[PDB]
């Protein structure tokens, strides 16, 4: 029942500051070694910092100048303060608990928060339908989907019928367009006979815009 | 300061093979090396600690070994659900400044039988056409291997610089991939042409899916 | 069931800690271990594991030098053991140490 929930993170302008927080639920935060680990887009895990039970802080060399780890015992919460942020700091940041009693390893991770260090502006997505029943039907199987175009920053999440439809769904990783905006597609393959007798709705959520889109995909002839 | 050198950077292997990841420390770290598995879009999961000790709930096909500063993670019988990136974590002493280092990682993909993709083509919607832009989408479903050349032809004119591709991670059940390719034009350009086609090539095979505007 | 090492002392030399002990039986090897001090009470009940000093797993003298960045600023316990190759010695007395020093 123990969990780590991070928050903060989002769009931040280059040179600006940000404070990530991590609420520990179900255990005594100050009696573990707690660490921040980051992962740049399409790269490996990179250890950022650690705070021990006495409150001493230790860092990777590249992080010591601009990052500060800390914790509030009265809130059971860990913090990562980031000053003078660089575009190269854009990454997913994970809260992680290190067990020193036995493992000398990391035994509990948070879900991660994306930090985007950019001067571009937040833009919500346009959602268009990819309709079946034309040239999208081969062998009693149709394909349909949603095109989520021209948003910033990451991430957007796509579900189908509020999560009820999961099998056969492919949500492709977003690609950065030449315009500087992101675009992705989400598709699902269905029986051709399911059209009409089944409603297909894609749910796009873009929290950095506070935007949610629900698009019903209907078969056009 | 300590560094972990992981090898290989990536690997492909069949279901049932014995695969081995190596990770070398810049200096001795005793047994304080752990191995982690990262599935697509999830946080890393602890597999092995103290070089050889399996963590709770880890199938017995994972094992770990030490020899000086060289550590080895071994999967005895590779399974389709083992597609993932694997990292080592070395902690020198009590992990002070630069005392904790992840290895570079190893992508592990399952080698299965060749599968031809299912190719669908979506013309732009009228809503987007009203917006004044035209996106035509080519979907390749459930194929293997990963590599595949995707090209766009509009009225027998090969397109360049106005399409982008995106590929899913390997399906954890059947080890297949999916790919999407998007070609974007202005509305005017889109209405200046009739036949739109995406051509998929893998190995000795080419498949071309098309549609004719208004037709 | 060898006899335990004795007269355990820590000192500082440049950027290193120097752990010295005395052993009377010749032709022996030694292993140096450390532990977080707080692990004896907070987990207690043997819910912990001793760790090895990085490059003092199999020393040949009665001395062990190791960098100070092996530790953070805290309280640690150190202990030493000996073996002839087959038989192992009881563990030395655990010594407590503050790496900050004030």
């Amino acid at each position: 029942e123990v969990q780590l929930v991070e928050s903060g993170g989002g769009l931040v302008q280059p040179g600006g500051s940000l404070r990530l927080s991590c609420a520990a639920s179900g255990f005594s935060l100050s009696s573990y070694y707690m660490t921040w680990v980051r992962q740049a887009p399409g790269k490996g895990l990179e250890w950022v910092s650690v705070i021990n039970v006495y409150g001493g802080t230790y860092y990777a060399s590249w992080a010591k100048g601009r990052f500060t780890i800390s914790r509030d015992n009265s809130k059971n919460t860990l913090y990562l303060q980031m000053n003078s942020l660089r575009a190269e700091d854009t990454a997913v940041y994970y809260c992680a608990r290190e067990d020193v009693a036995v493992y000398m390893a990391i035994d509990l991770w948070g879900q991660g928060t994306l930090v985007t260090v950019s001067s571009a502006s937040t833009k919500g997505p346009s959602v268009f339908p990819l309709a079946p029943s034309s040239k999208s039907t081969s062998g009693g199987t149709a394909a349909l989907g949603c095109l989520v175009k021209d948003y910033f920053p990451e991430p957007v999440t796509v579900s189908w019928n509020s999560g009820a439809l999961t099998s056969g769904v492919h949500t492709f990783p977003a690609v950065l367009q030449s315009s500087g905006l992101y675009s992705l597609s989400s598709v699902v393959t269905v029986p051709s006979s399911s059209l009409g007798t089944q409603t297909y709705i894609c749910n796009v959520n873009h929290k950095p815009s506070n935007t949610k889109v629900d698009k019903k995909v209907e078969p056009k002839s | 300061a300590i560094q972990m050198t992981q090898s290989p950077s990536s690997l492909s292997a069949s279901v049932g093979d014995r695969v081995t990841i190596t990770c070398q420390a810049s200096q001795s770290i005793s047994n304080q090396l752990s191995w982690y598995q990262q599935k697509p879009g999830k946080a890393p999961k602890l597999l092995i600690y103290d070089a050889s000790s399996l963590a709770s709930g880890v199938p017995s096909r994972f094992s770990g070994s030490r020899s000086g500063t060289k550590f080895t993670l071994t999967i005895s019988s590779l399974q389709p659900e083992d597609f993932a990136t694997y990292y080592c974590l070395g902690i020198y002493g009590d992990g002070a400044d630069d005392g904790i280092a992840f290895g570079g990682g190893t992508k592990v993909e399952i080698k299965r039988t060749v599968a031809a993709p299912s190719v669908f083509i979506f013309p732009p919607s009228d809503e987007q056409l009203k917006s004044g832009t035209a996106s035509v989408v080519c979907l390749l479903n459930n194929f293997y291997p990963r590599e595949a050349k995707v090209q766009w032809k509009v009225d027998n004119a090969l397109q360049s610089g106005n399409s982008q591709e995106s590929v899913t991670e390997q399906d954890s059940k059947d080890s297949t991939y999916s790919l999407s390719s998007t070609l974007t034009l202005s509305k005017a350009d889109y209405e200046k042409h009739k036949v739109y086609a995406c051509e998929v090539t893998q190995g000795t095979t080419s498949v071309t899916k098309s549609f004719n505007r208004g037709e | 069931e060898l006899p335990p090492p004795e007269n355990i002392e820590v000192s500082v030399q440049n950027q290193n800690y120097v752990l010295k002990w005395d052993y009377t039986y010749a032709n022996m090897t030694f292993q140096v271990q450390w532990l977080h001090a707080f692990l004896k009470r907070n987990p207690g009940n043997h819910l912990y594991k001793w760790k090895q000093i990085p490059d003092c797993e199999n020393v040949k003298t009665t001395q062990c030098v190791f960098p100070q960045n092996v530790f953070q600023k805290g309280i640690y316990l150190l202990r030493v053991q000996a073996s002839d190759g087959n038989n192992t010695s009881f563990w030395s007395e655990e010594i407590k140490f503050d790496t900050e020093i004030q």
